[PDB]
């Protein structure tokens, strides 16, 4: 019954995502008990017909019925409260910011594909002893002695002394599971680790959403500088397996055609995973090497034909 | 929009011809026939109602619904362009406004 | 509508000599023939250069380019089995950067066929590339890549 | 566009590359250089040909699979260079706007596109009769030369044509 | 260079990979094959911002650039090692030659201008049309190195003027020519853009024609 | 005009406690505080209402109650000379036209389609404002 | 100049002769004549932006 | 008050009798009023027969048969309802 | 005259270079009252007839329009005349309001020569309003019968 009356949602993999499936059951539990009383309403004074009976006599002609308007304005009022409370108890858990993760990945959102880092590693077990590369940044500081003019200008940049071009806020590192149009890019994940997402988008705001996830984060630009909090952490991942994830925002033409995968590993998969990602192979090799598909199970990549009447 | 989501492949859409189309369709239903028309009741009854025999200034509600017939007819004019409509949703949200996406 | 399912734009090929055979798992791009002619035609016994670069499409590799010989006897020196989603680049094209000081491999699969046939610039001249997957002819043109004009001669009024 | 000696210079196939348009004029070894009076008359006739001026295109070797090709002009163009007239079949103007990739030549005049992949067939505008195609061959030492002449008259079209 | 190269890779797989597939090749109906574009191309497209294209449609507009000059050449020098091609003047220094391109003769690159490039530009490189939906751009925006790396590398159903075709002092020439059309002022008032009769028709018929009518509307009587 | 006045006093008051409200909330309890964009808005949006509360609270004032501001109002009190109400009139769309015309020149980037619509619009308005005042042609 | 604004004052006058009916019973022949000179007037702008050979 | 009413007498020669009344062109004596049904009948027919034909032409294009068709359509649809409805009497 | 001479530029012809066969640019239009000739060259839909062993070019297919265009135009009043049947001295103008269907012809043939004149420009229409030449020469094309009727409808409405 919970999976029907919750409407499509997929149950969560993560704790985040049972916690707020929960609050979803409850919320559509009172909207719908509050759409079964007002269509209840509506139905009854639909019987309220002119009865023919009715004779040359007007109904009681009423309106304005305060203590019933309190009423009815006071109650939707404590409803909203409680459904209030509940969804600032749970948004608490929407990014508990734990200074101790143990992956990270530095998920970057280009121009219709994904690219994914690994930022850091750092098992509470204790393993990964990973890191990303602080290399590989390079800004875009327009600071030339003089410009145009002959003297004086000595122009620095823009904004804050940089040119839009610079993608210093990119995050780079060392295994990057880059996306191909035809190579659906695959995360892969250890299940049962806290995972932190590093959120950055390299051209244009977009959308990160792993409908199992039960969350979404919009990848921005520039989101320190446009006073956003990209990144974002999941607490665990239980079901292992893949899991289809879409962008869910506007991207441009190819915003359908940015779909990846997140694949939940076991921990000693995951090792074996980095080790063999480290030394020179891609992500369907690692992936092969692991034994676990390497191809996107849960999606395949789209025909870069732009229809099917094209010929060809 | 909707013939072209009814079967998994692109039938007969492409993906820019389908983004002008949410685009177009969401800003013409709200901008060119939702709120133009409130103010085409208003200009039905409202005098009507409050029993005044004209609006306050009846040269100017004229001009307003001729900029809104051809402020709209040229919002429309994006499709006779060889490019197409705006791309970016009717949300039109910044990046992909700007001069390098959707240019 | 023009930019419907069919527009200009995507359906262009690069602005380059080569020409591009897609078919096979490995795609062929900018394949065209380095035989600098002094005259109408390159004289058989002549050693002429074949550029191309083979992309592999597909992870699962078709690396083993086996043969990728036609009527010249194209010979691969250096060969290896470069393409693992990657690019194999038999040579050098006009322009081409070494991008470090060492190499891999000495040279870095270069083809190269004596004509045993003459060729002239302008002319499409059929290269069978074989791989392990599949063969496809190419029809390869010859490209002068970065060479200025020869100088013509003064014409003498008559 | 040097002005006035050697306004005509001998041409090489190698020198188009794939996805290039040349305008290209029927110079004679006897019209040398302008330098002489005598040249420089010669020259300028051939520069001022209504009917002189041809466009030679380099038709990309990946959609040379695509060209069709006109009744007696089958072996007129050489490879995958095709020698096409400038001048508009549809009132005379040059035809010279070249859109490759498409391989459409188009009339600035009339706006009116001719196929160049297929034998330059009007697809387009007021023009109907296809554009004539120049036979092209290289000579001793490369240099491309007409092989014969246009089989059709080359101008636009008039009533004492077709036959 | 090693770190140029390794930017520029940088840059191209979180920029085109979505449709010039990681290796350079070509997604097919998204994107041409970049192999043997060389760096010339790179420059001219990306300087110009056609590159970061976010529609497929008649033609790629110009735009503002998503790079400067430092990742440009990065890109530049990645697709030209990738596949090796023509590649964009520099001057003594090393950067982009602008000055250099000026050819000293303009006459000779005004009548290779209209031999060439008139034939849809226009008489003076303002913009004009083409078949379905496509346009000749104007020519005044172009810097030399972008006007002379235009006509190295055919961008888009432009021919492609090899160095063989059009020989580099005739392409300076032509770089002259344009600059010098562009840079140069209307003699005897404004150029109503830069085509004759229709701009001239219409100024016509809504300024002199307006103020005739006005005039004798002034003077006549209505009735 | 009471009541007039004070529907925007009201709407005055809950937009400057708005503004009051997210300038705090924004300044702390916010990832990069003031958001400058919303605080500046709802203090600008107070600032509409109030200039038009103000307006009308400075003619409530100014003006005695009139028969549309008066319960027990008879039709008869009201009764007399209203003002002009423009009649008919072609000004209206010439000047949205020329409006348009100035759009798409900003639009499609093109300064002399800009310079004309402009010029267009100021012909217009100038013929809408001296509709009723173009005094009998004197010859 | 004088040759457009010859042309579009031609034009303009042609308009307000056959909206306001200035050409039937008399003045039929001065509407026919005129025409030959908006047609003659026509030409002679071809011809005379065309005589600079260009 | 300072405008003065104005006295007409144009040279009146159709005498008007037949035709178009004043009721439905309040100036149907002042000038030609009326123009035959038929004309604009067969002149939308002779369109949309002109539309249709340049169909046939030297164009790979097929949305510009599709625009003559739908425009011949609607001009011949038009025709037809005129036609029908005067047949009728103004009818529907 | 002499203000647009000075402050405004006509036909620079040291910017149109010398006449040669193989030159061209994209503009190529005539002078406004010519455009519409060339409107209709471009927009005629390049109908060829070959007679036995012989060519009829599109060129008389406009030659005979304009052939049409000046008879009409020199023989209307005497068409007027033939059609209502009015030849009575007429000294007194009538407003074009007076006359529907005289105002509503003038308003279509008015219709047909701007949508001519604008036919010759579509090459800078399209360029600098960003339309397709092909959409600009198939909107005349169509026009040219459709525009000419919805003038005609609109000016015969709006005179009465
Ligand atoms: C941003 C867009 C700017 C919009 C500005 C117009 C909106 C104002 C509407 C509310 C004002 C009150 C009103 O009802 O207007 C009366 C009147 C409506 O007349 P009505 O309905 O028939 O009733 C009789 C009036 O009530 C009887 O009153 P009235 O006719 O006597 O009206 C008095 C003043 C009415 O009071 C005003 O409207 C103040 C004028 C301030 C507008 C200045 C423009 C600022 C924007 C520039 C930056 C963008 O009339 C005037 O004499 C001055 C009008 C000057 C307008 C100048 C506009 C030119 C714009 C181009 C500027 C070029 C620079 C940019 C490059 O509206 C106008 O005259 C304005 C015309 C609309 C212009 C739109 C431009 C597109
Ligand atoms: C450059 C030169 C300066 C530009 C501004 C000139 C416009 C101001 C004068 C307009 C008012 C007028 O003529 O009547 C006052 C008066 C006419 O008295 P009236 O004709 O014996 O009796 C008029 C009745 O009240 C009959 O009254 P009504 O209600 O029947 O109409 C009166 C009048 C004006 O009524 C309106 O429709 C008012 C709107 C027009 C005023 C435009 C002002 C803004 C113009 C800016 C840019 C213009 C383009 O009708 C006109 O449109 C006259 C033609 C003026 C058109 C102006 C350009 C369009 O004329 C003057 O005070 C001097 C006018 C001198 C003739 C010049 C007019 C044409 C030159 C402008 C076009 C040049 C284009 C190049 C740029
Ligand atoms: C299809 C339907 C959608 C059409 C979309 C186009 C809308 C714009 C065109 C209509 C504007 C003119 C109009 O409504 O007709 C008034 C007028 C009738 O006026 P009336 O009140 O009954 O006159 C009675 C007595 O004459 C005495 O009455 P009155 O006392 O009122 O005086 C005569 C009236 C009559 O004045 C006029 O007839 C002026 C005609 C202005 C035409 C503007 C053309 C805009 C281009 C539209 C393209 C289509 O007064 C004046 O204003 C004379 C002064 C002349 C002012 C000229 C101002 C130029 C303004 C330019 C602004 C920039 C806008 C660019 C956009 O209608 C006409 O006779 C002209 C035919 C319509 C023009 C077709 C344009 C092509
Ligand atoms: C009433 C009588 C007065 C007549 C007007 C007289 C104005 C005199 C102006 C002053 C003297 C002459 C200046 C000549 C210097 C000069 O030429 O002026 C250009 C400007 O040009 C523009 O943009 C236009 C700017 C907008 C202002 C002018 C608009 C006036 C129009 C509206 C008048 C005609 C009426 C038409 C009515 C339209 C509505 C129809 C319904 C400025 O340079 P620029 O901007 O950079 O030109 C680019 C090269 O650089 C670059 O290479 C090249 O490639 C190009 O891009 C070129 O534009
Ligand atoms: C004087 C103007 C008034 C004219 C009045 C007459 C009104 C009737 C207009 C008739 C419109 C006819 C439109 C069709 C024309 C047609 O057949 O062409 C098409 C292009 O369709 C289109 O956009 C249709 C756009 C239609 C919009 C018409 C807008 C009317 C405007 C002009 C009215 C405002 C007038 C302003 C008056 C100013 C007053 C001045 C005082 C396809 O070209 P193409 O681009 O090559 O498409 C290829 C694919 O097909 C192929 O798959 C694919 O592979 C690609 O190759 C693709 O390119
Ligand atoms: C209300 C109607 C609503 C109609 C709305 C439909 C909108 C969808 C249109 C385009 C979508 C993008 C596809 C773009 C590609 C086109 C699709 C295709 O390939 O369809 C096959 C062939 C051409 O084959 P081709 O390969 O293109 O090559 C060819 C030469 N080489 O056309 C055909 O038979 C089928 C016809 C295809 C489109 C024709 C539509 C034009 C106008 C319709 C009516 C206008 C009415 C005006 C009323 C006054
Ligand atoms: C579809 C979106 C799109 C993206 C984004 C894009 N390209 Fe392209 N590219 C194209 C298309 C389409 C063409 C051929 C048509 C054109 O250039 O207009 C092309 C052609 C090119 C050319 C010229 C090829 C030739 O033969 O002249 C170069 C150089 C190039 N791309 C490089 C890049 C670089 C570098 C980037 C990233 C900075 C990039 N592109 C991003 C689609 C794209
Ligand atoms: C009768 C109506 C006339 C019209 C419509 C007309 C029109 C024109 C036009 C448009 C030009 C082009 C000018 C240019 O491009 O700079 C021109 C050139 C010329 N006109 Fe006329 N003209 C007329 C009468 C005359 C007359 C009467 C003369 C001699 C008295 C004359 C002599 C010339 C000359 C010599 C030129 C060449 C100028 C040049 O090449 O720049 N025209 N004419
Ligand atoms: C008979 C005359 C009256 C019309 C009769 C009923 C007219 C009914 C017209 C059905 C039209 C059906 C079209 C089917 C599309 C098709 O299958 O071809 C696809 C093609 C490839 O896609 C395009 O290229 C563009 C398609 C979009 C057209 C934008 C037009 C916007 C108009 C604006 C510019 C405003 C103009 C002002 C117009 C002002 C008028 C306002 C109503
Ligand atoms: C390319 O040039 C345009 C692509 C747009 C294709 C989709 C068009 C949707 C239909 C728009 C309706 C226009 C108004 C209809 C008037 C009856
Ligand atoms: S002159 Fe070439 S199409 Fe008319
Ligand atoms: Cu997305
Ligand atoms: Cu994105």
């Amino acid at each position: 019954w919970s999976d029907a009356l919750a409407l499509g949602w997929p149950t969560g993999i993560t704790p985040e995502a049972k916690l707020n499936r929960e609050l979803w059951i409850g919320s559509v539990i009172a909207s719908f008990a509050v759409g079964a009383i007002v269509w209840g309403l509506i139905f009854w004074t639909s019987a309220f017909h002119r009865k023919k009976a009715t004779d040359t006599e007007l109904p009681r002609q009423f309106g304005y019925n305060m203590p019933l308007e309190l009423t009815l304005t006071v109650i939707p009022f404590l409803i909203i409260s409680v459904l209030f409370y509940f969804t600032v108890v749970v948004q608490e858990r929407m990014m508990h910011k734990d200074p101790n993760p143990e992956v990270v990945i530095d998920v970057t959102a280009f121009q219709w594909n994904w690219k994914f880092g690994y930022q850091k590693i750092a098992f509470a077990d204790g393993s990964f002893d990973y890191d990303g590369a602080d290399p590989e940044r390079k800004e875009a500081m327009t600071s030339r002695p003089e410009g145009k003019d002959e003297h004086g200008i000595e122009k620095v940049g823009p904004i804050r002394g940089m040119t839009p071009e610079d993608r210093t806020y990119l995050n780079f590192d060392k295994i990057e599971t880059l996306g191909t149009s035809s190579e659906i890019p695959v995360l892969v994940l250890p299940a049962g680790k806290r995972i932190e997402f590093v959120l950055n988008s390299a051209d244009v705001i977009h959308g990160f959403w792993v409908p199992e996830f039960l969350f979404k984060r919009d990848v921005l630009p520039e989101p320190k500088a446009n006073n956003s909090d990209n990144v974002f952490q999941v607490s665990e991942i239980q079901q292992t397996g893949a899991f289809v994830g879409r962008c869910t925002e506007m991207c441009g033409t190819f915003h359908a055609m940015m779909n990846f995968e997140v694949r939940v590993v076991e921990p000693n998969d995951f090792k074996a995973y980095i080790d063999q990602r480290n030394a020179g192979k891609t992500n369907a090799e690692a992936l092969a090497a692991i034994n676990q598909p390497p191809l996107a199970i849960t999606t395949e990549p789209f025909e870069s034909r732009r229809g099917e009447l094209v010929p060809q | 929009m909707r013939t072209e989501l009814a079967m998994p492949g692109l039938q007969f859409l492409s993906n820019e011809q389908f983004n002008q189309l949410f685009t177009m369709h969401g800003t013409v239903m709200l901008l060119f026939y939702a709120t133009p028309i409130v103010f085409g009741f208003a200009n039905l009854v409202l005098p009507l109602q409050i029993g005044a025999p004209d609006v306050a200034f009846p040269r100017l509600n004229a001009l307003s619904f001729w900029l809104f017939l051809f402020g709209a007819l040229i919002a429309i004019a994006g499709f006779i362009t060889p490019g197409g409509a705006a791309d970016f949703g009717w949300t039109a949200y910044s990046p992909l406004t700007d001069a390098i996406h959707s240019p | 509508c023009s930019a419907g399912q069919i527009s200009q734009t995507t359906t262009q090929e690069p602005a380059v000599n080569g020409v591009n055979a897609q078919a096979g798992q490995v795609s062929l791009r900018n394949v065209h023939l380095r035989a600098p002619q002094q005259t109408d035609y390159v004289e058989p016994g002549t050693t002429v250069e074949l550029l191309f670069v083979a992309a592999n499409d597909s992870t699962e590799s078709n690396k083993l380019k086996s043969i990728t010989s036609d009527v010249g006897e194209v010979t691969l020196t250096g060969d290896s089995t470069v393409p693992a989603d990657g690019v194999l680049i038999v040579g050098e094209p006009d322009g081409q950067i070494q991008a470090v000081e060492n190499a891999e491999a000495a040279d870095a699969v270069t083809a190269e066929v004596e004509l045993t046939k003459p060729i002239t610039n302008g002319l499409l001249y059929d290269f069978t590339f074989t791989f392990e997957d599949g063969e496809t002819t190419v029809a390869v043109p010859i490209s002068a890549g970065e060479q200025p004009r020869r100088p013509v001669p003064p014409a003498g009024p008559g | 566009g040097r002005p006035g000696e050697s306004p005509f210079v001998k041409m090489r196939p190698e020198d188009i590359d794939a996805g290039g348009m040349e305008t290209v004029f029927p110079w004679r070894e006897s019209d040398g250089d302008g330098t002489t009076v005598e040249s420089e008359h010669k020259l300028t006739e051939i520069a001022m040909g209504v009917r002189n001026p041809v466009m030679l295109i380099r038709i990309k070797p990946a959609d040379m699979h695509r060209v069709i090709k006109r009744k007696g002009q089958e072996s007129f163009n050489f490879g995958e260079l095709f020698a096409y007239t400038k001048v508009c079949s549809h009132l005379g103007c040059p035809s010279s706007l070249y859109e490759q990739q498409t391989y459409r030549i188009l009339c600035p005049c009339h706006q009116s596109q001719f196929d160049a992949l297929e034998f330059a067939k009007p697809i387009f505008g007021p023009a109907a009769r296809a554009l004539a195609q120049l036979p092209i061959t290289i000579d001793e030492d490369g240099y491309l030369v007409a092989n014969g002449d246009f089989v059709e008259p080359v101008g636009p079209a008039f009533w004492e044509r077709k036959s | 260079q090693s770190a140029l190269l390794r930017t520029g890779k940088q840059l191209f797989e979180t920029s085109c990979v979505s449709c010039h597939g990681a290796n350079l090749q070509g997604v097919p109906d998204r994107g041409p094959s970049l192999i043997g574009t060389g760096e010339a191309a790179v420059y001219f497209q990306v300087s110009t911002g056609r590159m970061p294209a976010m529609r497929g449609e008649a033609q790629a507009p110009s735009k503002p650039p998503h790079f400067d000059e430092s990742q440009i050449d990065a890109l530049g020098a990645y697709v030209q090692a990738n596949g090796g091609g023509p590649t964009v003047p520099r001057d003594d220094h090393g950067a982009v030659a602008q000055e250099s391109l000026i050819g000293g003769d303009v006459a000779r690159g005004g009548d290779l201008f209209r031999l060439n490039c008139a034939s849809c530009h226009n008489f003076t490189g303002k913009g004009g049309a083409l078949s379905s939906g496509k346009y000749a751009p104007d020519l005044g925006d172009a810097n030399p190195a972008q006007i002379y790396t235009a006509m190295l590398t055919g961008p888009q159903n432009m021919p492609k003027f090899s160095d063989r075709q059009l020989t580099p002092d005739e392409k300076r020439d032509i770089v002259a020519y344009v600059r010098e059309s562009a840079e140069t002022p209307s003699y005897g008032g404004y150029g109503l853009g830069g085509f004759g009769p229709a701009p001239e028709g219409m100024a016509m018929w809504i300024i002199g024609m307006v103020a005739a009518i006005g005039v004798a509307m002034w003077i006549g009587s209505r009735a | 005009m009471h009541i007039e006045a004070r529907l925007f006093e009201i709407l005055t008051a809950f937009f400057a406690l708005a503004a009051v409200v997210y300038a705090v909330l924004t300044a702390m309890f916010a990832t990069g505080g003031v958001e400058w964009a919303g605080t500046t808005a709802l203090v600008l949006t107070t600032g509409l209402t109030l200039i038009t509360g103000t307006f009308f609270r400075f003619v409530a004032r100014r003006l005695d109650t009139r028969p549309e501001d008066y319960e027990d109002a008879e039709i008869s009190d009201g009764a007399g000379e209203l003002g002009f109400f423009a009649p008919h009139s072609w000004w209206p769309i010439l000047i949205s036209l020329s409006f348009s015309t100035a759009a798409v020149g900003a639009a499609l980037w093109l300064p002399w389609l800009i310079a004309a619509g402009v010029a267009f619009v100021i012909t217009s308005v100038c013929g809408l404002v001296f509709e009723y005042y173009w005094g009998p042609e004197k010859h | 100049w004088a040759a457009l604004m010859f042309a579009a004052s031609i034009m303009v006058h042609l308009a307000r002769i056959f909206f306001t009916g200035a050409f039937r019973r008399p003045r039929e022949a001065n509407w026919v004549i005129g025409s030959l000179l908006l047609i003659l007037a026509m030409f002679e702008g071809f011809f005379g932006y065309s005589l600079p050979d260009d | 008050m300072s405008s003065t009413q104005d006295r007409s007498q144009l040279d009146p020669e159709v005498e008007r009798h037949t035709g178009v009344d004043v009721e439905d062109v309040p100036s149907a004596e002042w000038g030609w009023s009326h123009m035959p049904i038929g004309v604009m009948h067969i002149g939308g027919l002779l369109s949309a027969a002109f539309l249709l034909v340049m169909m046939r032409g030297n164009h790979v294009g097929h949305v510009e048969d599709w625009f003559l068709i739908g425009f011949a359509a609607v001009i011949v649809a038009l025709v037809g309802r005129n036609w029908w409805l005067r047949r009728r009497g103004w009818i529907r | 005259l002499g203000l647009m001479g000075g402050l405004l530029t006509i036909n620079p012809i040291w910017n149109l270079g010398p006449y040669k066969p193989s030159q061209v640019s994209a503009g190529s239009q005539p002078d406004f009252y010519m455009m519409w000739t060339d409107g209709l060259i471009r927009l005629w839909p390049a109908w060829e007839f070959y007679p036995f062993g012989h060519t009829i070019p599109q060129g008389v297919w406009v030659a005979v329009g304009m052939g049409l265009v000046f008879a009409l135009l020199i023989a209307y009043p005497f068409i007027e005349k033939k059609v209502t049947g009015d030849d009575a001295h007429h000294n007194l103008l009538q407003r074009p309001r007076d006359v529907p269907v005289r105002t509503a012809i003038g308003s279509m043939a008015i219709a047909l020569y701007l949508l001519l004149t604008f036919a010759c420009m579509n090459d800078i229409i399209a360029l600098k309003f960003h339309i397709s030449l092909n959409a600009t020469t198939w909107i005349g094309r169509i026009g040219m019968v459709v525009l000419p009727a919805i003038v005609y409808f609109v000016a015969y409405r709006w005179a009465i």
